[PDB]
């Protein structure tokens, strides 16, 4: 009772079973391509029911050879990935496959990708602060333990190379298991992060999993969710913190799109699908943490036309604790991390969790940028001399902040040459205190480029 | 007074410019909007 | 425990029969995306409740002379082609009643906060009539927020539809939870004619968002008179379409009962978001942002369940507070402007106040209430009288900070008076004012009593006064409270008070204030 | 002979009528909703014939608990309205159903709401000016016998105090009548006017024809045109003098837009409906003067994004003659009409409608009034004593003319007694011929304040 | 693609290629105009998914 490929287009493959033996949506599908060049096994999943027996799938492999008539069998489940403390250690795609070791995870207990998020009575607010070392971040963006973190970004601004420093800085100390989703992000990175990984040790820690851009919209959009699988199941079935880790979640979405019109859905605002917010949704809460199990999640965020006001990012924003947010207009002006310190949030950033002595630096400096903010539209047509003395002392004060806000992050290196810093959270606190206080006004601003800490300030002034 | 007279002048310079970019911004609005409209209804008619 | 463990069960078994009733039966002949198309059902009748067979739920959402598209309502996975569909003879409804307060309820009544079953009063139909225009009765009582800037510059009079509407984080759900905890003062009275009976509806929020207000409403005290309708944005896109009316029908019980309610939907951008899917999915025909024609409608028809009603049907009242995100401060989009329409007053919160520290962040001026001044007491009415303009010339003058040695006395005076006054209307979250300490703290700046405190002491000036006031005289507060006016004697023993307080309070920068 | 509805999508029914039976575009048929918790009659208005004897109707009435298959029955004629002497003192819907006191007007003669505008050689080929009384609208903004005036305002700037005061005169001096037609109202805005014209008294002289917002779009889109036959039987068949209030007509606008955006049809620039333009004429050209009674109308009109070449207001005032704005400054000033004499306009000011010495006075008072508005800056700023002595004759002056365009309302004699002042043209000119040269600038400003005509002025002057 | 192709050949063979896309934009303008022919519903700025 296997099924007959009637309709391809593109990854899209509709199927015609026998009345009996229609599968159930979510369902693993396999055809054969049997062009030597291309020949292959061929994962559809079941996406619509589309009547008269028939379904609609998207394809997880490319279509390239696929010929219509093939027999496509029900595997009678939805795609499973394997899941145990096998996984740590290697590299998966989407479909489970082991990368680094053909073969390997083929006998392991495997867990449908597809699964419904904790119940609300299980989840409760986390409030815990996870002190990363990055100035911006733990000062105006306190990340949460156990919160869901986003990076949000245009197209190259640094995303990878913040997310990249984040797993520099959290994992590598971590005691409990991290998950890496790359979803739909570059290659090149994903390589990057493998051999980083091994060579630091955190590889045996850490499960790889890889959908990247190359691979078609099936893969981009099955991948983070094969990913959270196996952080889910270390979440519930062995109770170990998991930082679980995702670039770049937009490429799910994305990749609804480029099948929506595919699978006969209007196209909704922007060429969005109509789905977006509860396609998006669900695989957003599958990967809160419940209480007494913990999920540290960091997602980079893809911003297209660096529009914040397009439906992605505006989605993705409600369901994060801490969101930083660079930003082209910071990254032009040399400042990485490349944070926009105003469009930037944290919901831990309040006087009850991190102290008013913090709570009370942050808003100064924030106060401060926005005035520098809305100065700027005047400095630039007629001059810094015009404004007021106390308005040309927060300027001056402005310039340094922006520049201290800047740190040489690890994995930047290579983007700077000198080495990367760490900035305890009580020195950055008091540095960013004696800055919008004056302490610091006499030295020159390039001193506050890319130094990270007290004792650097220090030392590039007397350099200069 | 010249000072008066220049900022005077560069006051209704700054409020003919705002006029030009206001209706400028309705017009990419509008633009936007129809564009939006015109790419929602192109998938509807071919769907 | 108890014998109940079984004795339950044998209630079941004892009094359980599954009768043989004739129904209509369909069969799913399309599903994807959460939309099942049901051929079959001929008396089916729109926006019917439909029973597939795991248990999963739909709405007969559109009626062809070929199939009934319905809109799931959760476990879309579930549906197959050729599976039965029975038809519920009842259109959307939900169960209402007292049992509903302290409860976290999906957007169809049954409880998610884990606890025991709520037990159901009467059941409403999600779609029943608002109130007419013969059967409802002027704005006239008062809803205290609690936020200065809002009971001071755009009061919400229960009955009102006052829209919070602002960008991301700037805000909007402090506002409302903040309303929300500000009524149990009211709740504590004993009083219906007092009493305000919230509904958070909460539309597409993460799940942990919705356990964070309902802990603060909880370490508030909030929760003991207020109902949650949560559609997490784990829920189906129906949920989130039905989530408002689910709410707006718990308060419509209470409300013509008598009850005061007051319905929070957070946001309405989102269950216009849930609408526009569903209706793409069912292919009806798209418009400006793509959103179904009656988008409007969808929001009217709920907002308009707001009302005060006559004296003839209880004078119950349900306020509503929508909450709307607008993308990149752009209140002409589609969503907001239909909502600026519908609603009678806005408070505009910006992200330009809310990081120059104007936080709640209401941008004033911009920010409007079209039942003006029938919905405060008289007090406040009389107190911040001026304070609009006050802060409007401020606003003009705020150019001139640099000069104040050039500008004409008066002038000068004013900038200084709107400084404070600005200062004066911040306030911390979680802590909403009680109405007689929000109008002695608006007596303070409008009258002149700030003018020598220091600007970046005003809130703490304040903060201790009261703190003083309710104290030790108390009796101004008693009497603001009971009265409904600031009376000429309280106000002289209000004065003294206030004279005698600056005499021992230190100015952060050393300097004495007198 | 009966139809049978067919497919319900929301707002938008079809019904399949016997072949010989399909009703005639526009025609009100009524379907019955059974189910008990939702018992209604719905009134489908015919909007397209689609073939094989089926019609697509907009539902006037909420179609939730409608069933396919039920009976639907043609009356044979469009949404008709009530129209007579008994309309006044009465709310209506936009279906001709009173709201305060059902089933009245159901035995009254019933007009159909889509009526042809005059015949081209019956309508006056001469403007001519409506002298309402007040001082304000006669000097500076003229109103157009048979025109169109905006009225923009907000609240808490008097616009509903400035509906009394004109549904007063428009009944008490030309012994016409009002009819408010509320498109897109406000249900608690609608009973709050309908309880103050009841306390006002004035309700006798109006009737009012509510369609609410809670209503889907037809009815937000028929009520104008109800509520303007009813203006149209009390213009042509009673022989009065009409005005027809329409707040506000930006809704008219966009209830098209909803039921065209509902039928399918594709919208036009700014997602409005292709047909704009001839809607909106459909409805303004019926406002007009015929044999010697004019349906003169103050349409309160939304501005979109405050931008006035959006398609909406560009179409509304193409019709438009004259426009009233109501400022907020100018009612804190105490000047009741609260008429803001710059931001107001008419398109009547001209020497040849109007006499050339009142063009010449309104000119001068209009130069006045902006030559003030310009120096407020300084008076602010800079203080009183800083103009010269010229500028501060000018500024007594503007002080002495604004605060002379304010007047004893009709409205307001509910509220103190004095009844209202009906000024003539003539007096307000040569008043205004006095004030602008100075003859009473050595008289108090309070002399001034809410009082018609040189002998109000006199009188008042004696007083103090 | 057929650039692509060509150099991947030689990048397989241990040789190193270096690849210039003269330009990207009319490629997705070909594309737009292939999709559109065969009447594929176009996404943002009618551009397929
Ligand atoms: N009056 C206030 N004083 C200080 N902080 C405030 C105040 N109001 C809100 N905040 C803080 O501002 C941030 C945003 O608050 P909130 O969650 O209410 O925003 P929102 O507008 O509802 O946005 P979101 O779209 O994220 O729900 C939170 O950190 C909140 O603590
Ligand atoms: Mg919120």
């Amino acid at each position: 009772t296997a099924g007959r490929v009637v309709r391809i287009t593109g990854p899209v493959v509709d199927v015609e079973f026998p009345r009996g033996s229609v599968p159930e949506l979510f369902n693993a599908l396999h055809a054969e391509i049997t062009f030597g060049a291309l020949a292959k096994t061929l994962t559809l999943e079941v996406a619509q029911h589309l009547g008269d027996s028939l379904v609609r799938c998207i394809s997880m492999q490319p279509t390239d050879g696929l010929v219509r008539g093939v027999e496509v069998t029900d595997t009678g489940a939805s795609i499973s990935v394997p899941v145990g403390d096998g996984v740590k250690g290697h590299v998966f795609n989407a479909l489970g496959d082991c990368l680094d070791d053909p073969g390997y995870g083929k006998d392991f207990e495997h867990w449908s990708i597809h699964r419904k998020p904790p119940a609300f009575s299980d989840l409760e607010p986390r409030t815990e602060m996870l002190e990363t070392g990055l100035k911006v971040v733990d000062l105006l963006t306190p990340y949460v333990r156990g919160g869901k973190i986003a990076l949000f970004g245009g197209a190259g601004v640094g995303k990878t190379v913040l997310i990249q420093e984040m797993i520099n800085r959290i994992a590598r100390n971590f005691g409990g298991t991290s998950v890496f989703a790359g979803v739909g992000e570059r290659t090149r990175e994903g390589n990057d992060l493998w051999v980083e990984l091994a060579d630091a040790n955190v590889l045996k820690d850490t499960a790889l999993v890889f959908g990247q851009m190359d691979e078609p919209p099936g893969t981009r959009m099955r991948v983070a969710l094969s990913a959270l699988t196996m952080a889910e199941f270390f979440r519930d079935e062995q109770g170990q913190d998991v930082l679980l880790f995702i670039d770049n979640i937009f490429r799910f979405t994305q990749a609804g799109s480029e099948v929506s019109t595919l699978l006969g859905r209007m196209p909704s605002a922007v060429g969005y699908q109509p789905t977006l917010a509860d396609e998006m949704g669900e695989l957003q809460e599958r990967i809160t943490s419940t209480r007494g199990r913990s999920i540290t999640s960091m997602q980079a965020v893809y911003v297209p036309a660096d529009d914040y006001t397009d439906p992605a990012p505006a989605t993705t924003f409600a369901h994060l604790d801490a969101t930083t947010e660079l930003s082209r207009a910071v990254f032009s002006k040399g400042i990485f991390p490349a944070v926009d310190p105003l469009a930037s949030s944290s919901t831990i950033l309040d006087p009850a969790i991190v102290g008013d002595e913090h709570y009370r630096v942050a808003q100064e400096v924030i106060r401060i940028l926005q005035r520098y903010k809305d100065l700027q539209d005047i400095i630039a047509i007629l001059g810094i001399d015009e404004l007021s003395e106390e308005d040309k002392q927060l300027v001056n004060r402005a310039r340094r902040i922006e520049r201290f806000l800047s740190q040489n992050m690890m994995a930047a290196e290579q983007f700077t040459g000198q080495p990367g810093s760490t900035v305890p959270l009580k020195e950055t606190i008091e540095a960013f205190d004696k800055l919008t206080k004056g302490e610091f006004d006499h030295l020159p601003e390039q001193a506050f480029f890319l130094i990270g800490g007290l004792d650097d300030l220090a030392k590039k002034a007397e350099s200069l | 007074a010249s000072r008066r007279r220049a900022m005077k002048s560069a006051t209704d310079n700054a409020d003919d410019l705002i006029k030009a970019l206001t209706l400028a911004a309705n017009r990419e609005r509008q633009a936007q909007i129809t564009q939006e409209i015109s790419e929602i209804v192109g998938g509807a008619n071919a769907l | 425990s108890a014998a109940d463990i079984e004795g339950a069960i044998e209630d079941y078994v004892s009094s359980f029969s599954a009768d043989t009733e004739r129904e209509e039966i369909g069969t799913v002949i399309d599903a994807g995306d959460g939309i099942a198309h049901v051929e079959g059902l001929p008396s089916v009748m729109t926006q019917e409740l439909l029973e597939f067979p795991g248990g999963v739920l739909g709405v007969a959402l559109n009626l062809d002379e070929h199939s009934v598209g319905a809109v799931i309502l959760g476990e879309f996975e579930k549906i197959e082609e050729g599976q039965q569909v029975k038809r519920t003879g009842e259109v959307l409804s939900v169960p209402v009643g007292d049992a509903f307060l302290g409860r976290v309820v999906n957007p169809l009544g049954q409880p998610i906060d884990g606890q025991g079953d709520i037990a159901a009063e009467t059941r409403r139909a999600l779609e029943l009539q608002a109130p007419s225009v013969v059967q409802r009765q002027s704005v006239s009582e008062p809803l205290q927020t609690g936020i200065k800037a809002i009971d001071a510059m755009t009061p919400i009079g229960r009955g009102q539809r006052q829209l919070i509407i602002g960008d991301r984080k700037t805000g909007k759900t402090a506002v409302c939870v903040d309303t929300i905890l500000n009524q149990r003062e009211a709740w504590l009275t004993g009083d219906p004619k007092q009493q305000v009976r919230c509904v958070y509806v909460a539309i597409g929020q993460k799940g942990t968002t919705i356990a964070s207000v309902k802990r603060a409403l909880e370490e508030g005290g909030a929760m003991e008179y207020t109902t949650i309708v949560a559609a997490p944005a784990s829920d189906a896109a129906g949920f989130k379409w039905l989530a408002p009316y689910t709410g707006s029908a718990i308060g419509q019980h209470w409300m013509y009962n008598g009850k005061h309610v007051l319905i929070v939907f957070d946001d309405l951008s989102k269950q216009a978001d849930a609408y526009r899917a569903i209706s793409l999915l069912l292919r009806r025909p798209p418009g400006r942002e793509a959103f179904p024609g009656d988008v409007f409608y969808l929001h009217s028809r709920l907002l308009e369940r707001c009302a005060k009603l006559s004296d003839e049907l209880g004078g119950g009242s349900m306020t509503g507070l929508p909450i709307i995100e607008t993308k990149a401060n752009d209140i002409s989009a589609f969503i907001p402007t239909n909502v600026i329409s519908i609603t009678d007053g806005q408070c505009f919160l910006e992200s330009d106040l809310f990081n120059q520290g104007v936080r709640p962040a209401i941008n004033v001026g911009v920010s409007v209430s079209r039942v003006g001044g029938a919905a405060q007491i008289k007090a406040m009415k009389e107190v911040a009288g001026s304070l609009r303009l006050d802060l409007s010339q401020y606003r003009e003058l705020e150019a001139f900070a640099a000069f104040a040695s050039d500008l004409d006395a008066a002038s000068k005076a004013q900038l200084d008076r709107g400084a404070r006054l600005v200062e004066l209307l911040k306030q911390p979250q979680y802590s909403p004012l009680a109405v007689e300490e929000q109008v002695v703290a608006i007596f303070l700046g409008t009258q002149g009593h700030l003018d020598s405190v220091p600007v970046e002491d005003v809130q703490r000036f304040e903060s201790e006064l009261l703190e003083h006031v309710k104290a030790s005289h108390s009796d101004i507060f008693d009497g603001i409270r009971e009265t409904k006016k600031l009376s000429e004697e309280a106000e002289e023993k209000l004065v003294s008070v206030i004279n005698e307080f600056k005499k021992g309070f230190q100015a952060s920068d050393g300097s004495s204030v007198v």
